[PDB]
């Protein structure tokens, strides 16, 4: 293992096949849970001059 | 989600940061108490 | 030794080396001093306010 | 240091007595520098494929 430098990849390339009479309709689904974190306060502090 | 929160430490970085900067400012604020600011001592009882 | 100050002083338990006479906080202030008249270990703690 | 006392030894010495102002500024400018990449990261990369 070593350190290397390169150009970043904008993501995984993927093309879509457009047409004027083609449609895709899902037949299944999954229920995934995603977390989310937000700060709401800080430690209050008072100082005497 | 129980495993994701327990195994990885970078998940709670957002909450950790606000704790850190609050501790950083207080450390620097009391650190300035030891700088002379151009005088001959940093101990206010020494000059007196 | 000219180190004027104000605080409650009690017997210490922090281990001074045989040659040291001052203990400093991370805030760079003396919280423990050695009596020069007799060799004992003491805390210097500001009286409560 | 470069702005205040550029290419002068004596000036760089008196600035030492003022403590950690020089450190305080360099973190403050860095704090907004890293933040800027976070903004253009947030608004444009909503798609990964
Ligand atoms: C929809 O997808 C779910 C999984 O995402 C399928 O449930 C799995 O079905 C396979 C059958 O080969 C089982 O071996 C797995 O144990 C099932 N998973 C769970 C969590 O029970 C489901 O069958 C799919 N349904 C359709 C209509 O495609
Ligand atoms: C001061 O006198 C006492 C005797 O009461 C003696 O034990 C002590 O060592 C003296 N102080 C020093 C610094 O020697």
């Amino acid at each position: 293992q070593s350190i290397i430098a390169y150009t970043m990849s904008l993501g995984a390339e993927n093309s879509v096949a457009y047409s004027n009479n083609s449609i895709a309709i899902p037949t299944n689904f999954t229920i995934s849970v995603t977390t989310e974190i937000l700060p709401v306060s800080m430690t209050k502090t008072s100082v005497d001059c | 989600i129980q495993d994701s929160l327990s195994s990885t430490p970078s998940a709670l970085g957002k909450l950790q940061d606000v704790v850190n900067q609050n501790a950083q400012a207080l450390n620097t604020l009391v650190k300035q108490l030891s700088s002379n600011f151009g005088a001959i001592s940093s101990v206010l009882n020494d000059i007196l | 030794n000219g180190l004027t100050g104000t605080g409650v002083l009690t017997e210490s338990n922090k281990k001074f080396l045989p040659f040291q006479q001052f203990g400093r906080d991370i805030a760079d202030t003396t919280d423990a001093v050695r009596d020069p008249q007799t060799l004992e270990i003491l805390d210097i703690t500001p009286c409560s306010f | 240091t470069m702005y205040i006392c550029g290419d002068s030894t004596e000036c760089s010495n008196l600035l030492l007595q003022y403590g950690s102002f020089c450190t305080q500024l360099n973190r403050a400018l860095t704090g907004i520098a890293v933040e800027q990449d976070k903004n253009t990261q947030e608004v444009f990369a909503q798609v990964k494929q």
